RNA sequence: GUACCCGUCUUGAAACACGGAUUAGGGAGUUUAUCUGUAGUGCGAGUCUUUGCACGUUAACUGUAAAGGCGUAGAGAAAGC
RNA sequence: CUUAAAUGAAUUAGCGUUACAAGUGGGCUCUGACCGGUAAGCGGUCAUGGCGAAAUGGGAUGAACCAUACGUCUGAAUAAG
RNA sequence: ACAUCAGUUCUAUUGAACUGAGAGUAGGGGGAUGUGGACAUUUUUGUGAAGGUGCAAUGUGAGUUGGACUGGAAGAAUGUC
């Protein structure tokens, strides 16, 4: 119980390490989805302009 | 007295509730096959392990 | 198509445009994950399932 | 004919065995279930 | 007992788990082994084949204390089970000399001996009524004697 | 305590079919096994069958109009059961218990604050 | 209205049908491990404790000597069964074993040759991973009832043994069993 | 091995160690199955007029 | 607004099919022997202690000697193996 | 033993195996195909469906036809009609 | 929105969150109610037991419980049998 109460202190820190990391990873993804949505928009309109 | 002789109405239904594919254990069937072939196939195996 | 020829009396079908394929998936779209019929909610649902196949978010 | 009956366990209870650090080091971390939201997800739909 | 029966739960159910159209009744087939060559033949043919007919030679006044019927068997792999385990440990440490222990099968109710498995290389003496060919062969090869009675 | 508004889903008791007609037939429910029975079949103008559809909420089950779930109290010794769960369950003193021990159970309850649901015994 | 097949073909036993303390207890120990450690060894030990007494076949001590011949020391033979001693095996090896119960003959033999006599809750401290363990099981079809199972006798050739009280001539050896009396199966 | 005292006739006279029967595990199911069947032995057979 | 009289054999009963005037109380898958298979329990190459004897706060419970049952070796009509 | 190169239709899906046992062994029928018959709500077969054991709505009324196969409720928009 | 029965994600100590499904005769499985008697354990009763008649709750339901009148001596609960 003294070892387990010690060990959960590491699991507090190792949780909050991944909390900082995955939020930072999310912001990198929130850049890269925006170029794809803009790509597929201008790719759709050029498909219509091609055939017409 | 005179009742029905047969029917096949819902033979199909029962068969399909479960047409299970009965699989063969091995392709050789040593009860059959040539004895002269299988006789030699023993002496291939017996000579090898020595 | 030859499967759809057998079942033609049971179904209505056609060729949807991109504005319709969009509007289904944003409104009514759901992910069948581990046989659970989960609602689509957020893009972190479909990153976990489909990210290895290079499909990150609902636009992809 | 009788001889004196054995137990299956050596101990009385389990809880000493699980809580020991021999076991606990090997275990994975204790998970817990997220409840899921009910709701505009995407950052820019207005390009479309 | 009477609580746990399926009959107890089938109150209200009118047939008590026995059908409407057939009606559960005392003599469907006929009594016991009846119609074994006729209308219950399928049961006999399918589950107990060879039931009908006569085979063999009639034996009159069979007794089973005769030494014609009565032969209990024992196997070469054991025998050493008949003696307690302090004996053969002393018999292992011995010269080619003396004091070779007599495993009496006939006292313990075993007349014939039959070689299905191994022995060690301890010397011993089997007193029995009969042997097999291979049982006599194995006891020699261990280094021991085959007495008859 | 705090809880939902209690709502029952059926108001009245279920009758057995044809029980209104006959005095031999008691009005306690019995599932009809007749082969030609209209009731087993569910036609219109038959009562609905008692079934897991009609089950009340898991919070509000066995709950009185007051608030409290009635535990039966047969003696002073049995009143220790309600000491833990004070404002979820509540007492209900038995009809066997006479007028002298009635007053003692009320006096014990007013000390420990357990609301007694039995009412107006009289005298 | 949905088209599904609602029936269950396969039940599986989840928790044990014994009303012991101890079998139910050390089921929950290895159920707890099998989830949490996420390992194939402990998942099997968890499930073996569920299963009925017929399938937990008694793994005899001569089979235990054959398995461990080769395997080096500090190697437990874990075994969700009873161990029963062989008469016919003569000198036992020195061997480390874990099982639910031993017979009192077998425990004497293993201890007298410097062995070990380990319980499952003892083993959960020692080897949670099951590193240098060895799972063993008795064969399912060694039961006598199991020889009656199969194609019905008389199918040519069932080899299934008909259900009979008394053996010899006279009892089920004629019309069916031999080709002299009409037909052979 | 652990001990329990022995009361003097009045008081404690001495301390005696437990015998090895007190080791054996307590079984509610096994004591039920025995006692239930064993109590049927302590009874008298009765029957209605045949 | 809706709603045919229940029980029953039947492919089909509201039937111009049969039973049913009312009410109370009785009123129908039980037990034995020889087995089968599944699950529980104890011991395990063993296992069962009962016919019986010795105990007893006495039909119980408790203790125990030796046989015997089934299992441990089978195939063959049988000799022999 | 090994020298090469890959998981080489669509859509879908966990698959395999054993034991014990109930009821049943009178069926009827829409739409097509068919044998016998002047024909039958007639007799005898075939394929999928239905009733029997399937409510509710529709065909005024109907076991079988059409829509649809059902926990208890509160709405919306429909199917047959 | 609510109930039930499955399942999926997790959870020691009996639970959590979420998803899906809905006819049923012959028949099978799971959990529960009630009755006569038994062995423990715990009580109630001439300040009125059981029973009976009406009424109000409560449970999906088999049921169970309260209070009023009548009655004048025994009843009931919990766990196993």
């Amino acid at each position: 119980l003294q070892k387990i109460a010690a060990r959960v202190e590491a699991q507090k820190a190792a949780y909050l390490k991944k909390k900082e990391e995955l939020l930072a990873a999310a912001k990198a993804n929130e850049a890269k989805i925006q170029e794809r949505a803009k790509k597929y928009a201008a790719e759709y309109v050029s498909q219509t302009k091609a055939e017409i | 007295a005179k009742r029905s002789n047969t029917s096949a109405h819902n033979r199909s239904h029962q068969h399909h509730r479960n047409i299970h594919k009965c699989v063969v254990k091995k392709l050789w069937f040593e009860k059959g096959m040539n004895a002269k072939f299988l006789r030699n196939a023993r002496y291939a195996k017996a000579g090898q392990n020595k | 198509i030859e499967m759809l020829k057998r079942v033609t009396p049971q179904v209505a079908f056609g060729y949807p445009s991109v504005d319709m394929v969009r509007k289904l998936i944003y409104k009514l779209g759901t992910a069948n994950l581990n046989g659970q019929r989960i609602p689509i909610a957020d893009n972190q649902i479909i990153k976990v399932a489909l990210g290895h196949l290079c499909i990150e978010s609902v636009e992809d | 004919r009788f001889s004196l009956p054995r137990s299956i366990m050596t101990n009385a209870d389990i809880e000493a065995v699980i809580t020991s650090d021999a076991v606990q080091s090997v275990l994975n971390e204790k998970k817990e279930v997220v409840p899921l939201p009910k709701c505009l997800s995407v950052g820019a739909c207005e390009d479309w | 007992p009477t609580r746990f029966h399926k009959s107890r739960k089938l109150r209200g159910q009118v047939s008590m788990g026995f059908g409407r159209v057939g009606k559960h009744r005392v003599s469907p087939g006929g009594h016991g082994r009846a119609g074994g060559q006729h209308h219950q033949r399928t049961w006999f043919d399918r589950f107990h084949p060879g039931y009908f007919g006569k085979v063999g030679m009639r034996h009159l006044h069979l007794m089973k204390n005769r030494a014609d019927e009565y032969e209990p068997t024992i196997n070469v792999d054991k025998l050493w089970t008949l003696v307690p385990e302090e004996v053969r440990v002393k018999a292992a440490a011995a010269k080619k000399g003396d004091a070779v222990p007599v495993i009496d099968c006939v006292q313990n109710g075993f007349f014939k001996v039959l070689a299905r498995g191994e022995l060690p290389k301890i010397p011993f003496v089997v007193r029995a009524k009969d042997f097999s060919e291979e049982a006599e062969k194995k006891i020699k090869a261990a280094g021991g004697v085959c007495e008859k009675v | 305590a705090e809880h939902k508004p209690i709502i029952h889903k059926k108001t009245n008791r279920f009758h057995r079919p044809q029980s209104d007609l006959w005095n031999r037939v008691p009005s306690a429910w019995r599932h009809p096994r007749g082969i030609d029975s209209r009731f087993r079949r569910k036609y219109r103008g038959t009562p609905l069958h008692p079934s897991a559809g009609f089950g009340s909420d898991k919070e509000t089950r066995f709950m009185l109009p007051n608030g409290f779930i009635p535990v039966i109290v047969r003696s002073l010794k049995d009143l220790d059961m309600l000491l833990t769960k004070n404002t979820t369950h509540g007492a209900m003193i038995s009809a066997q218990v006479g007028a002298k021990l009635q007053q003692e159970i009320i006096k014990k309850a007013q000390e420990l604050n357990i609301e007694i649901l039995n009412q107006a015994r009289k005298h | 209205g949905v088209d599904l097949d609602h029936r269950v073909p396969r039940k599986q036993r989840q928790e044990p049908k014994t009303a012991d303390a101890q079998m139910k207890m050390l089921h929950n120990l290895y159920a707890f491990l099998a989830r949490r450690t996420g390992n194939d060894f402990n998942a099997k030990i968890a499930h073996r404790l569920c299963i009925s007494r017929t399938n937990r076949r008694p793994y005899s001590l001569s089979r235990l000597a054959t398995a461990l011949n080769g395997k080096e020391a500090e190697t437990i033979a874990v075994l969700v069964a009873k161990i029963t001693n062989d008469e016919r095996l003569l000198e036992v090896p020195k061997m480390k074993v874990c099982a639910l119960k031993f017979t009192e003959t077998a425990r004497a033999r293993i201890l007298a040759a410097g062995g070990e006599c380990i319980t499952f809750d003892q083993l959960a401290q020692l080897r949670p991973t099951g590193d240098k363990c060895l799972l063993l099981e008795g064969d399912r079809t060694r039961r006598l009832v199991n020889k009656h199972f199969g194609a019905a006798p008389g199918d040519d050739n069932s080899k299934t043994r008909p259900k009979v009280a008394s053996h010899g001539r006279k009892f089920e050896m004629a019309r069916g069993r031999r080709k002299s009396r009409w037909y052979h199966a | 091995r652990q001990t329990v005292n022995v009361l003097a006739q009045d008081q404690k006279a001495s301390t005696i160690e437990l015998p090895k029967v007190f080791d054996t595990p307590i079984r509610a199911e096994v004591v039920k199955e025995v006692y239930v069947n064993l109590a049927k032995n302590a009874q008298q057979p009765h029957a209605n007029d045949p």
